[PDB]
């Protein structure tokens, strides 16, 4: 028997479904999503890191003009300065005094620290959602890990599970992301080979060990100070460091729907968005015929306490007279209230206690214990605590549901006013009928 | 301010705290009509005024 | 200078674009797509291959009934046959004449050939396009390779190229593909863990070296045949082999747009769909000032022969006054006529010869050389060959706006009919004015 159901994607809240196979005792399955993971498939655009400005020792031509040659180095910059009179510690460098020239050259190489301290600019396309699901099957807790794309069959205890396809394709990642250590950022990094100085991606490389390096740091050489041999340069500082000091907040702190963002591999975990179709193929061995299950007659419901505290505040005590000892699956007949217990052992003439959570002002509902139903009505009070640390176990309620004795009141008011309207209609109709008799 | 969907607060390096509001009110849902409308307003302050 | 243009996404057909910088001699660039590759990002769903049935020796118990336990083997099937009287070569094996039992057990495991002969069921999400482009830059013929997703700006000879993004996201691969060796098939393979006997995917595993094998071959043990010691079995044959013998044509032969398909990695080479934006950042040193470029006068055009076929069936001869010796670009002033050559050397008072292709029955176009234009007129004859083995080089077929010469027949007919209508309208207007002018 194949049973198809839909469960909200919220993590940690169990939902119960009634598998009703005619000719067999009803079965109740409680399923809870322990973990839902969206792992996007990443195509690495490039690697950014800190650059290193390599400046070899300057050349000093004592009497004459030096010249340099262009090179294929990533950001090679050369310049010759005339009229330099550099000094070493022992005095003037050489005899010729004003004709001296200084050849100064520099370039940029991606640092060795690029192997460990780097940011990876990726593109993300789609997520292969996977789910860990806890199912209360045959009174035992079983765990199934299955891809949520609707195309993974997981068989446990001869029972087959198909999970997915998830309704909502929303993912916290956009097309282009940046990963650094354990932090994931959603930013539009500049295209490869067109980076800008002083910002993110000024120096770029396809892989951390790649030997090609696109670097744009505006490395401009300046005139050395008089009487010195240093090589000054004006350069936009490493944009990777500026980004690090000004990263902002990562995705795990700003993602919507409470998603938890992780790295290695990049994952989005527990996004409470959309819902999950679940299809369960259950073998015949798990079902019990109605004639073998207990038959319950003369059953009544009482509600000693009810508070809509989102923590199963209501309690129901039901008196039953069972045909014989056994177990039977208790299930609520309405969507407004949810029963914590999935099944109860029953024997003889006794009473059973269940705990339910609701949001109704008056908990009027029906409970299907074995194959019969019993009606419960309750006077439910609001809880005293304002805030709790767990999501509500009860479901959201519609307009007519919460109405309770206010509904009892609007019944009186509407009845009276509509009775006035009906009396007016009768008077108008009889007056019109009399009027047409006078011609 | 904790909205209906819940609020997640990260304080320093501590693990984030999660808060959800529940249906608390100073009125009563089975008393006099003014207490009724007070309860029914306090729980859902937006569309109760619309329906009333 | 930034020049943005659009070229149709075809391979082997060069296109001419005109870079017009005011104050500079016009430049013409010939771009040709050598290879456009669509590489979908594949996530391996699973591996299928030929199964091997392992059958241990049957257990013959003479004077007792054999019993076997359930085993966690992938498709373990075990049975006991009573009343067997097996024979070996030297006579009866079992002394007890009756009541003897044979215990027959067998299971399924993926064979060693799964490391070499296997089919990979993949999921395809989105392709990262790449393009190889040949550019006619400064009289040199250069080649540039770049991703075609509006990214990967690539600099060659100081010229910066930005390729794409593709105008169409069409890809020949469906969501699910199957790769065997070099043939990829658009097949909706069964979901993992839910294979069917005798079809593709009856035995599945996540990766070729995985020990996790899901096998569904409905292996059923049958009774041994009358005194033999064999263990017969009835099993659906390898669905992988049946798929091999029934593969059909792969995507290499059935894909539209003339796409070619390759594997390792999976690529869709040369898909002629949509168009391609190209952005070129030409260095200022590339351009030549108008004063230094030749200025042509006394320029006239004639056509020795024209055949409105592919492969440049038209030839034109143009006479010019070159003024200063030099070279300059040649461009067509209308799209329906395409000139093969891009630049021409002009000197003295010689004449130049150009080759052009068109679908026009009557060539009526203008040619721009060295910033001055000529009007070329020709009557073009239809070709003799019905079919050629190369794509059309002219831009396209004519539209209703462009007929041939001797369209003056249409002008004469329209003029005569409209003149009759106009004189009739004049007579009608005069008569109406007279009628309204009464009284
Ligand atoms: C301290 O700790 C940090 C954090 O872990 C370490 O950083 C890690 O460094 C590793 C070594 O570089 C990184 O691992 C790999 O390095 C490879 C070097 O060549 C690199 O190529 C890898 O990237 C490929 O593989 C990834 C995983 O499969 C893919 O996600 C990625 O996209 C690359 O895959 C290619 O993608 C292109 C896309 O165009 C395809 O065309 C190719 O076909 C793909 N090839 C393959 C084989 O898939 C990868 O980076 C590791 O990533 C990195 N950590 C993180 C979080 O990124 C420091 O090294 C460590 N310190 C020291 C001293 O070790
Ligand atoms: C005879 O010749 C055939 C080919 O003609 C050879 O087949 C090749 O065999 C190789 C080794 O067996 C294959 O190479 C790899 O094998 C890995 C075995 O573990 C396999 O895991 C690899 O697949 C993963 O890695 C790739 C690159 O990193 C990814 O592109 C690929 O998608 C897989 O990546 C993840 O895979 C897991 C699997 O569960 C998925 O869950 C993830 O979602 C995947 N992530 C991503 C991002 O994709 C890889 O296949 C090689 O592929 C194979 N050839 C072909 C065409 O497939 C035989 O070996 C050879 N035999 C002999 C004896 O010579
Ligand atoms: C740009 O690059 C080409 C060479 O590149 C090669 O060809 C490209 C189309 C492309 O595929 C590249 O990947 C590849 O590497 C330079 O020259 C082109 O090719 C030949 C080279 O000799 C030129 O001349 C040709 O020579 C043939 C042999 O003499 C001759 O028969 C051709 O004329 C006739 O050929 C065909 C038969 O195939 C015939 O049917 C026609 O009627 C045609 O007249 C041809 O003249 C080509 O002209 C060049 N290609 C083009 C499209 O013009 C090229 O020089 C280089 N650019 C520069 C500035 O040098
Ligand atoms: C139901 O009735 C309750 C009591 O009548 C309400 O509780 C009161 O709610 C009001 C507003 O909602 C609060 O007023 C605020 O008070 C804070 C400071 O008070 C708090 O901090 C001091 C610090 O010394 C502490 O001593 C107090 O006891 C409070 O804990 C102000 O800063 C605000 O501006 C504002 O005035 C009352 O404080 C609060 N009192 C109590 C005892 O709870 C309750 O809100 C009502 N519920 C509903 C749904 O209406
Ligand atoms: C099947 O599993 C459910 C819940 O799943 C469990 O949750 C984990 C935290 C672990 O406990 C795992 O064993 C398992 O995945 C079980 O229901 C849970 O049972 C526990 C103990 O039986 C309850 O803990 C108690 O909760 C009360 C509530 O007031 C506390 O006061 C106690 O101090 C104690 O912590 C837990 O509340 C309960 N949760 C729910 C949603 O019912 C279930 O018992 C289990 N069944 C079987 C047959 O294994
Ligand atoms: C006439 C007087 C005496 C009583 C009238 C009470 C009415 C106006 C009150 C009763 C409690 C209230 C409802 C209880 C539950 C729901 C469902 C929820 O999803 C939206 C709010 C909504 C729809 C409330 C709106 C206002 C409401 C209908």
């Amino acid at each position: 028997y194949e049973h198809v159901t839909v469960i909200p994607n919220t993590v940690g809240v169990p939902y119960k479904t009634l598998v009703n196979r005619p000719g067999y005792s009803p079965m109740v399955l409680e399923m809870e999503l322990l973990s839902v993971t969206l792992e996007p498939t990443l195509s690495l655009d490039y690697i950014t890191c800190e650059y290193k400005t390599v400046i070899p020792s300057p050349y000093v031509k004592c009497c004459g003009t030096a010249e340099c040659k262009d090179k294929n180095l990533p950001d090679y910059s050369c310049k010759v300065f005339t009229g330099v009179y550099p000094f070493m510690w022992g005095g003037a460098y050489c005899f010729c005094d004003a004709e001296n020239t200084q050849l100064s050259e520099a370039h940029v190489e991606k640092s060795e620290s690029c192997k460990t301290e780097f940011a990876s600019a990726y593109r993300a396309h789609t997520a292969s959602a996977s789910a860990k699901l806890r199912v209360l099957y045959q009174g035992n807790n079983i765990t199934v890990t299955a891809y949520a794309n609707g195309d993974h069959a997981v068989t446990v205890k001869d029972a087959k599970f198909i999970v997915g396809p998830m309704s909502s394709a929303w993912t916290p990642f956009d097309n282009k992301i940046v990963v650094y250590k354990g932090d994931v950022y959603n930013m539009d990094y500049p295209p490869f080979g067109a980076g800008r100085p002083g910002q993110f991606g000024d120096i770029q490389s396809r892989t951390p060990e790649s030997k090609d390096v696109y670097a744009n740091t505006q490395l401009v050489l300046q005139r050395p100070a008089a009487g010195t041999v240093h090589v000054p340069y004006s350069q936009a500082p490493s944009g990777f460091k500026y980004w690090l000091k000004e990263r902002g907040a990562s995705l795990q702190h700003t993602a919507p729907f409470g998603c938890q963002i992780a790295t290695n591999p990049v994952r989005a975990v527990n996004c409470a968005v959309g819902n999950m179709p679940i299809s369960i193929d259950i073998p015949e061995a798990a079902f019990t015929r109605v004639v073998d299950a207990p038959s319950l007659t003369d059953m009544s419901c009482e509600v000693p306490a009810c508070t809509h505290s989102s923590d199963f505040g209501g309690v129901a005590v039901i008196k039953y007279a069972a045909s014989k000892k056994g177990k039977c699956a208790v299930h609520s007949m309405t969507n407004a209230v949810t029963i914590r217990e999935a099944e109860i052992e029953v024997e003889g003439n006794s009473q059973l206690q269940i705990s339910f959570s609701t949001a109704l002002a008056s908990a009027e509902f029906r409970v299907q214990v074995c194959s019969t139903q019993v009606h419960c009505a309750a006077e439910c009070h609001p809880p005293k605590d304002h805030i709790v640390n767990y999501p509500a176990s009860h479901t959201t309620l519609g307009v007519q549901d919460i109405s309770a004795t206010a509904m009892s009141w609007v019944q009186k008011i509407t009845g009276g006013v509509g009775l006035v309207v009906a009396v007016a209609a009768l008077i108008l109709i009889v007056v019109l009928c009399v009027s047409f008799s006078r011609h | 301010t904790v909205p209906t969907e819940g609020l997640e607060v990260t304080w320093g390096n501590n693990e984030p705290y999660k808060y959800w509001p529940q249906l608390s009110t100073n009125g009563t849902a089975h008393g006099h009509p003014h207490e009724i409308i007070l309860y029914y307003y306090e729980l859902y302050p937006t569309m109760t005024v619309v329906v009333v």
